């Protein structure tokens, strides 16, 4: 049996063949811990599992990259932010419960509505900020 | 593919065709959504990436998806006045008459938008 297998046993001597793991575990195989500090995808755990932090979180150096699978629980945005979420871009007219939503990313990174009467983007709020 | 299916969603997000070639080439899940229910083929309907729409097509993405309103990526495509993105939906299968939650098709949308030539591309191919 693995090293990592939990006192109960396995049904083979590798890491993806015990019966429970001892601590954590990728994809039903057993690990010493999950890419929380370090590694790539960056992850959280969830009932001893590791689960992969949304690709839009900025990986995070000594610290958690996130709490969730969600672009809403990043430590930091990687790109841009919408509301609660990590994108990699501001909307560009894509639709909304009241038609086509364009805004703009401000110095902070952070996308912000363009003005009512603007219909190819804008690069700021103001109407002469259209295009 | 799951992984793949969220960098999907934001390299249609932003417009980045190679890196979507990339990720589809690699098994991205082609009718994944976010918390909009945009699909990859929704976004790229948006930002007007044309060759992005049409590697969503070749790799099976459904041409007749409906975000959390009920609108298809050719509601999206006709919205901003995307002419050529409607006439390659168009061309894979989009259905024409499909109505949005207010009971509108893409050509409703020309016409409340007044878009002369979307109206006229969508009388002639359909």
């Amino acid at each position: 049996c693995d090293p990592l297998c939990s006192s109960g046993g396995c049904w083979g001597p590798g890491p993806g063949q015990c019966l429970s793991c001892r601590n954590y575990s990728r994809g039903g195989v057993c690990v010493t811990h999950c890419n929380f500090l370090n590694g790539e995808p960056r992850e959280f755990a969830h009932e001893a599992e590791c689960f992969s932090c949304h690709p839009e979180c900025q990986p995070m150096e000594g610290t958690a990259t996130c709490n969730g699978s969600g672009s809403d629980t990043c430590a930091q945005c990687a790109h841009f932010r919408d509301g609660p979420h990590c994108v990699s871009s501001c909307p560009h007219g894509v639709l909304g419960a009241k038609g086509p939503i364009y805004k703009y990313p401000d110095v902070q990174n952070e996308c912000r509505p363009c003005h009512e009467n603007c219909t190819q983007g804008c690069k700021g709020p103001e109407l002469q900020d259209c295009l | 593919g799951s992984d793949l299916g969220k960098k999907l969603l934001e390299a249609a997000r932003a417009g980045q065709d190679d890196e979507v070639r990339i990720l589809m080439a690699n098994g991205a899940d082609v009718n994944a959504f976010d918390h909009n229910g945009s699909t990859p083929l929704h976004l790229a309907a948006a930002i007007g990436h044309l060759e992005i729409v049409e590697v969503l097509l070749k790799y099976g993405a459904d041409v007749n998806a409906e975000d959390n309103w009920g609108n298809t990526p050719l509601h999206q495509a006709a919205w901003v006045g995307h002419l050529e993105i409607v006439e390659v939906l168009l061309k894979n299968g989009a259905d024409v008459n499909a109505q949005d939650k207010f009971g509108k098709t893409a050509f409703d949308i020309s016409i409340d938008n007044g878009n002369e030539d979307l109206a006229e591309i969508l009388q002639k191919l359909n």
